[PDB]
C-alpha cells in the first residue's frame, strides 16, 4: 500500500505533465505521417543515388 | 448497538457510491485480466527490445 | 472473473519485474539523451535556424 | 485506464511489432558507423559558415 | 430484511462463488502480494528517474 501510494503520485504527476503533450502531438503528426507514407517510394533510391 | 447502526449506515452510503459507476466497477476484472494478457504478450513477442 | 484476474496480475506483476530490471536503466538514459538533444536543437537561435 | 491500455495493445501490437524490426534494422549500420556521424557532425559547422 | 430476501440471497451465493475462487488460488494470491510490494517501488524508482 505504501508503495502503491508513492508511486501513484509520481506517475500521477509525470502523466498529468506530460499527457497533453503526447495527445496534441499524435494528433499533429497525422499530415506528417500521411505525407512520409506518401512520398516513401523516393526515399531508398535517393539516398543511394546521393551515396 | 450504535455501532452497528453507524456501521451499516456508513456501509450503504459506501455501497451507493461505489456502485453508481456500475459499468466501470463491473468490468474491472475484465479489463484488468485483459490488460495483463497484452502486456504480457507484447513482452514476450518482442525479445529484441533490449538491444533495440 | 477472480480467480483469472489473480492469475494474470501475478503474472503481469512478475514481467513487469522482469522488464523494469532489464529495459529500464537504459530506457532511463535513452530518455534523458533524447531530453538533452531536443532542448539543445528548440534553444531560440535552433528554433529560429530551423 | 485499465481497459484503455488493453484496447491500445490490442490494437497497436503488431504494429509495434513490426516498428521495433524497422527500427532495429535503421539503427544497425548508424552503431556500425558511430564515430563517421560524430565526426561529421563536428566537422559540418565549420563547412556550413 | 425480509423484503430484500432475493438481495440478500443473490450476494450470498456472489460471496460464496467469490471465496471460493479467491481460496482455489491461494498461491497465487501470496504471490502476487509478495511481487507487488517491490514492483511498485521499481516502477517509482524508474518514474522518479524520468521525472
Amino acid at each position: 500500500l505504501v508503495a502503491a501510494v508513492g508511486f501513484g503520485n509520481t506517475g500521477g504527476d509525470i502523466f498529468e505533465r506530460g499527457g497533453p503533450y503526447l495527445v496534441r502531438g499524435a494528433q499533429d503528426l497525422l499530415p506528417t505521417s500521411a505525407l512520409l507514407d506518401e512520398y516513401s517510394p523516393a526515399l531508398f533510391c535517393t539516398i543511394r543515388n546521393y551515396h | 448497538s450504535t455501532q452497528v447502526n453507524q456501521l451499516l449506515v456508513n456501509a450503504q452510503t459506501l455501497l451507493a457510491a461505489v456502485n453508481e459507476r456500475g459499468r466501470s466497477v463491473s468490468l474491472l476484472l475484465e479489463r484488468v485480466s485483459s490488460v495483463s494478457r497484452q502486456v504480457e504478450g507484447f513482452v514476450d513477442e518482442n525479445p529484441n527490445l533490449n538491444h533495440v | 472473473e477472480l480467480a483469472n484476474a489473480l492469475q494474470d496480475l501475478n503474472r503481469v506483476l512478475k514481467t513487469t519485474r522482469e522488464f523494469l530490471d532489464r529495459n529500464g536503466g537504459v530506457l532511463t538514459h535513452d530518455i534523458d539523451n533524447l531530453e538533452q538533444v531536443t532542448t539543445a536543437i528548440l534553444q531560440p537561435e535552433p528554433r529560429d535556424g530551423l | 485506464a485499465a481497459g484503455s491500455l488493453a484496447d491500445l495493445l490490442s490494437d497497436n501490437r503488431p504494429l509495434l511489432k513490426d516498428t521495433i524490426g524497422y527500427l532495429d534494422v535503421i539503427q544497425a549500420p548508424l552503431v556500425e558507423q558511430k564515430q563517421e556521424v560524430s565526426d561529421i557532425l563536428v566537422q559540418m559547422p565549420q563547412a556550413l559558415k | 430484511q425480509v423484503n430484500s430476501g432475493d438481495a440478500i440471497q443473490r450476494w450470498a451465493a456472489n460471496l460464496n462463488t467469490l471465496a471460493a475462487q479467491s481460496a482455489q488460488n491461494d498461491e497465487a494470491l501470496r504471490s502476487g502480494l509478495q511481487q507487488a510490494a517491490p514492483t511498485a517501488d521499481q516502477l517509482n524508482a524508474v518514474f522518479s528517474d524520468v521525472r
